[PDB]
């Protein structure tokens, strides 16, 4: 499907996301936006099939919304990634939906999570996901290092997504990159007139 | 039409004939056992095959009828035991089945015999049997069986039937448990072995 | 019998011989869940009184669930009925489990070996589907006839006089137990480690571990 | 009024032309009868000081205790009727346990307090049941939400306090808090203070006799609600006794 | 089967559809309206299997009605999306409905395409029924991705006319539904591409091929 | 009065008289004493019956293989509560399979008893329970009220004219802690007899004991081994 | 036997107990089908201050049991009047959750190794993901039961109650061997020790890959 | 499902219905003395036909229902009304988990036309008619009545129609069936008719 | 007004104190345990010969070897007996042998006090039953007589009387009836005590006796047997 990635920044996260989710030839969503929020504390980047991700996406939104208003100070991110786990525990032999959650909560401080479609939740530095967006194994390893510099992180994310869309079929069209700081998400849209084209595979 | 609990009617009694058997018909899991159980003194029944299933439905039949008979001070009939078993078992179905019990009691319209199986068949006939190998047996027996046989006269009938049956049959580790039921009493004539009766007769 | 799918296998073979007041129950000393045997230690056998000793074997998941339950049924029975656990405990438990395991097919043969609380010894055999019977020979497992025969030939003494011209004593049953276990290893290839025979009396529990020969 | 067979104290759905609810008010007079439970917020934890009522001569520790653990890092001190307090402990502990399971982070006191208060408040509205006859404090330390102190009364209010008292002496006891700077102050020093306030406030007719129980939940316990050591209790007891003279 | 599109333009929303409603690839009916008018504010295009689409629009219409009246806000297309996603999940992903919800909020006009998936899908400009990609593919082609309203209205009508020409399943009149949030102009004949030949000549018969022995009125 | 029409009826002081009035019912019940050492939990109980020409039905009830209770108050209600506790103890044995904690079990009784006292148009349960239980943290002997509060005591006496018995419990309070099984039972008998008049001294027939501990599971002696504890007579110590 | 299809799998976790401690090596690295999603994953849980458990098989399934155990422990500790988590209590409780799921035709597979220290007894227990409890001498979990365990059992047969050190060389040796015989392994593995201090499980530590042998 | 053997020939001198006693499980016959026409009321019959077991099952419930109307109304229930109520009851059971197709055979006394038989298909369809067969056999017997029809047919002529069928049934049909219960019903009582 | 649920300063509930009185209203029943068997005797006390004396029953069977005589409101007891019949045979399905006097009596007694007049489930009592039951039989253990109260206090007896003569009769039984008195003598003891509460003399149409004796099931005494005990009183 979509190339989604998040690499851990200075004490917060830098994101990357694609814009098509394909079911073979027919586009499930011609336009896919995985940069939008799901609370103001947490954001997630959603991968796998279109229906499996959307149903998970609306429940974490509801639970999270109630929790920030009920508590009075916002909730933490670690809660958001557990809400997604619960859902997957039911759907672990039927559906799957590979969500990779990142932003920052103010209260306990920065988090980068991977909640899987089998149900687990674990802390990582950078996780990139989808079925055919697993083809950057070399690319993610060489690029990510422990506390990578913000300028380096920005370049590496855009660069990794490009390698994806060319090599895997499922990926394609406008790469949506997002750099997040402590309370704010800032998105830039990188042209699909720009793509670096793969060099001599024949 | 099949073995494992089988009954045929006479005026004087009914014949109750049954097997002692453990497990499927391929091996026994014991040798000593009597599977024959007395749920009420109205008659005896006991099967085999799917073991939990026969015991379960008869135990419900036994509960309902016995409470009604004992408290009311009105004797329950062949028809009543059969109706309880029938109503219960179709409901319970889908939780293994294989009940093969033969219901007897003497009623206002004279002696009544109904055959209760786990399909939901409820049958009166010359001789009926539910379970497995008596299916062959009903053929020879009908010839040697009168509509009304006396008890003594009936005991001699069982001994001959059996004695040839052991020769034909290749199931071992059994006893023929013989009971004559004189109405709302049940007495045990003899519990003779299938291996013994071939020599006698 | 059936080839483990419904519930996990855990092998093991049970032989049971009843005399008159001494009853030997033997099963292999192993806990299995996987083709290999985890540890020789087991808690397949559990005693509730000196009056009753229960053995549940095969699948280990089945073994723990029912055996604890049997301890609960015992407690309930002493209180309400006012008869201490024994024969009475045994008949009751076999009905409720055998309904539970038999739609999704039964992979445990629990054997209550005891004395009644009024006296008289019973050895009780379920197929896996509810039956209770008193026996003087018993074979139980997938190989539910492999031991049965030795107890039929030697204990009953039907066309046999060279194990005893009558019927076995306490001294005689224990001698025979060690022998029978050594024999089992030869035929049945689903065992590892050790074979444990527990001899249940109304006056003495005995335990003996015996190496697989 | 108080002697009647319809409404007033039978109901709490009733209103007077003033607006009052008498039953909810009778529940408040009930919390007042037994000795004081104080819980003081520090910028680093909560320290409790509770009078533990000695109702016999054949006591053992923890007997008729008023210290409960709602969550791992929440303590709960009750004052007033202990009968109502046991049912309240089960409901609070249950809301917290499920929270930890789902969210996977330390229950915010602001959330827990809102849920128990709603429950007390559902009974005060109703004329179908009476409302609890005790008042409680929940006090906690976390680094995911900070040190929090909350108080819930028989009415069904939750508001945060930085130092609270419930029980007979509370109007006197509260005054002693205004004297102390307790918002910024180690949990080690505050134990010494909760112990001395209790010893002076006690008199032989609020209750016969008490056993001093202090509890930690702060930097010292490392965010765990535990009972104070034998050493801690005794030095804080000593300082209470020396100040009493 | 059906050929439906709705568009986001520089004006409001123009829905285009062929008439015919088919039970599979065969016409159950050659009359009525495929694009349906609901309350005044909401218009919905329908595509794919007929049985699943009409009923989904109808059920959501009650829910949306309750929400509009109470809230007293005009209907939001994101709002409309969530309701279809939740309803269709309730049913358990039975049948095929590619649904085109389009309503005007107080902000811009907003158009969404919901396929049967139970997705949260945001288009840009979409066409539905048939194959979702196959219809969607046209929008990228003829639209420069924004042009004036009048030019855009001729453009959708022209693109939809091509799908009618290429795929004979759609038949009869092409309807255009210009939808605001209180104005629903249902123009039956935007373009008629095809129509039948007159059924002037009979196949009638006198009784001498089949006769009648009764004419009575029961009481 | 009308501070006790229903168990929702408050007094201006802030007390429900019906819950208090339910305690007066416990005083109508038969005298029971609860004592503990460091290895046993001992329950000494008074059985009464209408036929003394027949064996007296036990006042010690079965809850677990190491938990037994002695009732003082309402007989039906004590049995009624007993079943909730029995279900939980036996369930605890299946699931947790520890020897269940007296402090844990007792709080769950506190939630259920609170239900009718909270509820309108109902009566509290006016039964006071002394539970002996042995877990792996040693014995505990707990008292549970007609309210819902618990005491963890080393010794307690609730029942008819229980004050007389406490005078003994106050006097040998130190002793209880050191004891073995035999010593616990003799003290509880000497306590038990005091409740009753000066000139009445117990028989084994109307004494049932429920013994719990480290060296034993659950055994109830109705006259079985009751005779040696009774021996060494002491008659109404003031 | 049946087992669900596993995606994220935990495999080979040895455990052998010494006096008032146990030593464990469990992989810190959980492969998801092919890709090693988390090379940093922790199969170790804290039931209470003197308990630890380590689990193998489907990693996912392990997390379901953790929460049920967690919610029960949360209510039970802190109060400690006579009720708290105890060595017997955690073993049986966790077995019953697994049994509950055994009754359904799909069961949640994890095979667990409990080391606990309860009210008076030091326990080393084995819990299955279909249920069963016993005290154990040495047990493997997941892949360790088929592949290395017999050679580990053989070293244990002269001396069954040896030191931490002797266990530590075996476990350190076992990763070079893991890589050799089975595929879904990493050489960043976790050493977990349950002691009276608590349950400690520092981060993944590594040693030689050693699949560079070819000498015959 | 249809692979029984029933025929009912309606006239207003009599109605002749016959059925086989031949409820066979395994290889031999469980019933071969039990009658296959059940008494709902003393002038009303239901004949349940399908699977052997399902037949006994249908009747007992139905028997309670007919009698109950008799009690409620305080006259004999209307024939039309019963037949329709027996159709609603067989369709209701059809919904329920065990799918039951049952061929019911309604004999009733109606206000007109005289003795009446109301006919029931295995499409669970109530139909007024004259000339009916139930079972796989329905197909041939309806056709024989069609060559020679009379719906006021006397008893002698009823025996002739029957006999041409009985010899055919013995050699051409898979039901040689020498065990049959045959009854002719006047409006007051059940009379037993000759069996070939 | 005040409720009925309340505890009084005496330390007892109102509803329950009334229920004991309800036991006192009815007819007297005597249940004597002898070690030769258990006899239950009840007074018919008929006032009309048009009645059929067989069908006046106040001895009903809990089990097929346990008989029960009941006292106070005849109707109120009957429900408890209906629930008892279902349990005894139920006990046969599970245990695979027949219920004991002790097991049945404790299970009915739990239901006896449950009462919450307002805000309690309609599947639970608003008021307790005013019946005292006497369960008398010989079972696997031997002859046992258990007494059940409307207060839900069960106790084992050898001789118990309940009904209008309940205190008077119970004292009088303790005197004559002992375990040095045989079964036939128990029947003579009950007959004398019966007469004060009766309006007439003892007859075989004014007593109903049934004895359950070892090795035998429950037998309802026939007219001849009733008449042999009438001859010598």
């Amino acid at each position: 499907t979509t190339i989604m990635a998040v690499q851990f920044d200075g004490g917060v996260v830098l994101g990357a996301d694609s814009r098509t989710t394909t079911g073979s030839y027919i586009a499930n969503r011609v336009t896919d936006k995985l940069t939008p929020i799901h609370d103001h504390i947490f954001c997630c980047r959603s991968g796998s099939a279109a229906d499996t991700q959307a149903v998970a996406d609306a429940v974490t939104y509801q639970l999270g919304f109630h929790s920030i208003e009920l508590n009075e100070p916002p909730l933490v991110h670690t809660a958001a990634s557990l809400f997604k786990e619960m859902c997957y525990r039911y759907r672990e032999d039927l559906m799957a939906g590979i969500i990779i959650a990142g932003w920052d909560p103010q209260e306990g401080g920065q988090v980068y999570s991977v909640p899987m479609g089998g149900m687990m939740v674990r802390q990582s530095f950078a996780i990139g996901g989808s079925g055919s967006s697993y083809i950057y194994g070399y690319v993610d390893a060489t690029y990510r290092e422990g506390m990578t510099k913000d300028e380096c992180l920005q370049f590496t994310a855009n660069a990794l997504a490009l390698a994806m869309e060319r090599d895997g079929s499922s990926g394609g069209v406008i790469r949506l990159a997002a750099i997040q700081q402590s309370g704010v998400e800032r998105q830039v849209l990188l042209g699909d007139q720009i793509p670096k084209v793969t060099i001599s595979t024949l | 039409t099949t073995t494992l609990a089988f009954k045929f009617q006479h005026g004087v009694i009914v014949a109750a004939d049954s097997r002692a058997t453990a497990g499927p018909y391929i091996a026994s899991q014991t040798v000593k056992k009597v599977i024959e159980i007395n749920p009420y003194l109205l008659g005896t029944m006991a099967g085999g095959a799917a073991d939990c299933s026969f015991w379960e439905r008869l135990l419900a039949r036994q509960c309902r009828i016995y409470e009604l008979r004992n408290k009311e001070r009105i004797s329950v009939a062949a028809a009543s035991k059969l109706l309880a078993n029938m109503v219960y078992q179709y409901k319970g179905m889908g939780l293994s089945m294989g009940t093969m019990i033969c219901g007897w009691d003497k009623r206002g319209p004279g002696l009544y015999y109904v055959d209760s199986e786990g399909n939901r068949i409820s049958g009166t006939a010359f001789s009926v049997g539910s379970g497995s190998v008596y299916a062959f047996g009903v053929m020879d027996r009908g010839y040697s069986y009168d509509l009304q046989v006396e008890e003594a006269y009936d005991l001699a009938r069982r001994a001959i039937y059996q004695a040839t049956y052991r020769d034909a049959y290749s199931g071992g580790a059994v006893n023929l448990y013989h009971v004559r039921e004189d109405g709302w009493i049940r007495v045990s004539s003899d519990n003779v072995a299938d291996l013994h009766d071939k020599y006698t007769s | 019998r059936f080839s483990p799918y419904a519930f996990n296998g855990g092998t093991v073979l049970a032989i049971a011989g009843e005399d008159f007041s001494i009853v030997a129950s033997d099963t292999r000393l192993s806990e299995g869940f996987s083709i290999h045997t985890r540890d020789s230690p087991k808690c397949y056998k559990l005693t509730d009184k000196t009056v009753i000793g229960c053995s549940g074997f095969h699948g280990d998941c089945l073994t723990l669930t029912k055996i604890i339950e049997a301890r609960l049924k015992m407690y309930k029975h002493s209180n309400n009925k006012a008869m201490t656990t024994g024969a009475i405990a045994a008949m009751l438990s076999t009905i409720l489990y055998s309904r539970r395991f038999f739609p999704y097919y039964v992979y445990n043969i629990i054997e209550g070996l005891d004395e009644e609380g009024k006296g008289a010894v019973y050895s009780f055999d379920p197929v896996g589907s509810y039956q209770r019977d008193s026996f003087k020979a018993g074979g139980s497992a997938s190989a539910m006839l492999q031991p049965l025969l030795d107890n039929q030939v030697g204990f009953k003494n039907m066309q046999n006089v060279e194990h005893v011209p009558l019927t076995l004593d306490r001294a005689m049953r224990l001698v025979k137990d060690v022998f029978i276990s050594a024999a089992e290893r030869d035929v049945y290839t689903g065992d590892a480690l050790r074979i444990c025979i527990v001899t249940k009396e109304g006056i003495r529990e005995e335990t003996v571990p015996l190496r697989k020969d | 009024m108080s002697s009647i067979g319809t409404g007033y104290d039978l109901s709490a759905s009733t209103f007077s032309p003033d607006g009052r609810v008498f039953q909810v008010e009778y529940a408040m007079k009930a919390v007042e009868n037994s000795s004081t439970a104080i819980g003081i917020r520090c910028k680093d934890g909560v320290v409790f000081g509770v009078e533990k009522l000695v109702l016999s001569k054949l006591y053992e520790e923890g007997s008729n205790k008023r210290l409960f653990n709602v969550d791992r890092h929440v303590g709960m001190a009750v004052a007033g009727l202990l009968a109502d307090a046991r049912s309240l402990a089960d409901i609070a502990r249950e809301e917290a346990s499920n929270f930890r399971s789902n969210f996977g982070y330390n229950i915010p006191l602001k959330h827990l307090a809102d849920r128990v208060a709603m429950y007390v408040h559902a009974y005060t509205l109703y004329s179908a049941v009476r409302p609890f006859g005790c008042s409680f404090m929940l006090g906690s330390y976390s680094v995911n939400d900070g040190a929090q102190l909350y108080m819930i009364d028989p009415s069904g209010v939750s508001y945060g306090y930085w130092g609270c008292a419930i029980g007979k002496a509370r109007q006197a006891a509260k005054t002693e808090i205004e004297k102390l700077q307790m918002k910024e102050m180690t949990c080690r020093d505050v134990v010494k203070e909760v112990a001395k306030i209790i010893y002076i406030v006690h008199d032989e007719v609020k209750d016969k006799a008490f056993e001093l129980e202090l509890s930690w939940v702060g930097e010292l316990t490392k965010g765990r609600h535990e009972i104070v050591p034998k050493d801690v209790r005794e030095e804080a007891e000593k300082y209470a006794k020396e100040s009493l003279k | 089967t059906t050929i439906a599109g709705v568009v986001y333009k520089d004006g409001i929303v123009l829905g285009a559809d062929t008439r015919a409603t088919e039970g599979m690839v065969v016409a159950d009916k050659n009359c009525s309206k495929i694009h349906f008018i609901s309350p005044n504010i909401y218009c919905c295009g329908a595509g794919t299997a007929a049985d699943t689409d009409m009923t989904t629009q109808l059920i959501s219409s009650n829910l949306e009605l309750h929400s509009l009246t109470t809230g007293r806000l005009p209907r939001v297309v994101t709002a409309n999306r969530m309701l279809k996603q939740m309803l269709f999940r309730y049913q358990g992903y039975i049948g095929a409905a590619l649904v085109l919800g389009g309503v005007d909020v107080t902000g811009p006009h907003l158009y969404s395409i919901y396929p049967h998936g139970s997705t949260d899908k945001l288009p840009y400009v979409t066409m539905g029924s048939g194959s979702l990609a196959a219809m969607a593919v046209f929008e990228d082609k003829f639209r420069p991705d924004m042009e004036e309203e009048e030019a855009k209205k001729l453009v959708s009508e022209a693109i939809a006319a091509g799908i009618f020409n290429d795929l004979g399943s759609g038949s009869n009149i092409d309807l255009c539904v210009i939808s605001k949030s209180k104005l629903d102009f249902l123009r039956p004949y935007s373009v008629p591409n095809k129509k039948g030949t007159r059924f002037g000549r009979y196949r009638c018969e006198k009784g001498t091929t089949a006769v009648l022995t009764e004419k009575v009125t029961p009481l | 009065n009308q501070y006790d029409n229903d168990v929702t009826v408050w007094s201006p002081q802030g007390r429900i008289h019906q819950i208090e009035y339910a305690m007066e019912a416990v005083k109508q019940g038969s005298a029971t004493v609860g004592l503990k050492s460091k290895t046993h939990a001992v329950l000494v109980a008074l059985k009464r019956a209408q036929s003394e020409l027949a064996a007296h039905q036990k006042k010690i009830l079965h809850v677990d293989n190491h938990i037994g209770i002695s009732i003082a108050g309402l007989t039906a209600d004590a049995r009624l509560l007993c079943n909730f506790m029995r279900q939980e103890c036996l369930d605890s044995r299946f699931v947790f399979d520890r020897p269940l904690p007296v402090s844990r079990l007792v709080s769950l009784i506190g939630s259920k008893t609170q239900i009718p006292t909270q509820r309108y148009g109902r009566r509290p349960y006016g039964v006071g329970l002394l539970i002996a239980g042995y877990d792996d943290m040693g014995p505990h002997v707990f008292q549970t009220c007609p309210s819902a509060n618990y005491f963890d005591c080393r010794a307690m006496s609730i029942g008819a004219r229980s004050q007389s018995a406490r005078t003994y419990l106050e006097r040998h309070m130190s002793e209880f802690m050191q004891c073995n099984l035999d010593e616990l039972v003799k003290h509880g008998l000497r306590a038990l007899r005091e409740t009753l008049p000066a000139e009445q001294d117990l028989t084994t027939k109307n004494v049932s004991i429920g013994i719990v501990g480290k060296d034993l599971e659950f055994t109830i002696y109705d006259d079985d081994d009751v005779s040696p504890f009774l021996d060494g007579l002491e008659e109404r110590p003031q | 036997t049946q087992n669900p299809m596993v995606t994220g799998t935990s495999v080979l976790g040895v455990k052998f107990d010494c006096g008032v401690v146990i030593a464990a090596d469990m992989l810190g690295s959980y492969g998801s089908l092919a890709r090693f999603r988390n090379i940093s994953r922790i199969m170790r849980v804290n039931d209470s201050t003197m308990l630890g458990a380590s689990g193998d098989y489907a990693d996912f399934q392990y997390l379901k049991q953790v929460l049920g155990q967690m919610v029960i422990d949360e209510e039970l500790f802190g109060d400690g009047h006579s009720y708290s988590p105890r060595a017997i209590h955690s073993w049986l409780t966790r077995a019953m959750y697994s049994r509950r799921s055994k009754m359904n035709p799909l069961w949640n597979t994890k095979v667990i190794g409990g080391y606990a220290g309860g009210e008076s007894f030091l326990g080393y227990v084995d819990m299955l993901g279909v249920a069963y409890e016993a005290p154990s001498l040495a047990t493997g979990y997941g892949a360790y039961l088929a592949q290395p365990l017999l050679r580990e059992v053989l070293e244990k047969q002269p001396v069954l109650s040896q030191t931490e050190a002797r266990e530590l060389v075996e476990r350190c040796m076992r990763v070079l061997y893991y890589r050799d015989a089975r595929s879904y392994n990493r050489f960043q593995v976790a050493t977990v020790t349950e002691k009276g201090v608590e349950i400690e499980g520092p981060l993944s530590a590594q040693t030689n890959w050693d699949i560079a042998h070819m000498i015959s | 499902m249809e692979y029984l053997i029933g025929i009912q020939g309606p006239d207003y001198v009599l109605v002749a219905s016959d059925r086989v006693a031949a409820s066979n499980i395994v290889q031999m016959k469980d019933d071969h003395d039990k009658m296959f026409k059940m008494s709902e009321k003393i002038l009303l019959l239901c004949v349940g036909e399908a699977g052997d077991t399902v037949q006994f099952a249908e009747y007992i419930q139905k028997n309670v229902q007919l009698y109950k109307m008799r009690n409620g109304y305080e006259l004999s229930p209307t024939a039309a009304a019963n037949f329709t109520r027996r159709n609603l009851a067989d369709c209701l059971r059809s919904r329920t988990p065990y799918h039951v197709n049952l061929l019911l055979a309604g004999y009733d006394e109606h206000e007109g036309p005289a003795l009446y038989y109301m006919d029931y298909l295995a499409a669970l369809a109530k139909a007024p008619f004259a000339a009916h067969g139930y079972g796989a056999f329905l197909t041939l017997s309806i056709l024989d009545r069609y060559y020679t029809p009379t719906i006021s047919r006397e008893r002698a002529v009823e025996l002739l129609r029957k006999c041409l069928e009985e010899l055919q049934k013995r050699f051409i049909l898979n039901l040689p069936t020498f065990s049959v219960r045959v009854i002719d019903k006047d409006g007051i009582h059940n009379l037993e008719n000759i069996t070939f | 007004d005040r409720g009925v649920n309340t505890f009084s300063p005496e330390g007892r509930l109102f509803q329950v104190e009334y229920a004991i009185e309800g036991h006192k209203l009815g007819s007297t029943a005597i249940g004597i345990q002898t070690s030769e068997g258990v006899c239950l005797a009840v007074e018919k006390r008929i006032t009309s010969p048009l009645m059929e004396p067989s069908s006046i029953e106040k001895i009903v069977e809990i089990d097929a070897h346990i008989g029960c005589a009941m006292s106070g409101l005849i109707a109120d007891a009957k429900t408890l007996i209906d629930k008892a019949r279902v349990e005894t045979q139920n006990h046969w399905f599970t245990y695979n042998e027949t219920m004991t006097v002790e097991s049945v009596t404790q299970a009915v007694s739990n239901l006896a006090l449950q009462f919450g007049e307002e805000d309690a489930d309609p599947g639970a009592m608003s008021r307790p039953f005013g019946v005292a039951l006497l369960f008398g039989g010989v079972d696997e253990k031997g002859p046992q007589l258990f007494h059940m109260d409307p207060s839900g206090t069960f106790v084992q007896c050898d001789a118990r009387a309940i009904g209008s003569a309940s205190e008077g009769a119970q004292s009088s039984l303790q005197e004559v009836y002992h375990k040095s008195t045989t079964l036939k003598e128990a029947i003579k003891s009950s007959l004398i005590i019966l007469k004060q509460v009766m309006e007439e003399k003892l007859n075989a149409t004014n007593i109903e006796l049934a004895t359950v004796q070892p090795g035998q099931n429950f037998h309802m005494f026939t007219k001849e047997e009733l008449e042999e005990v009438i001859k010598d009183i």
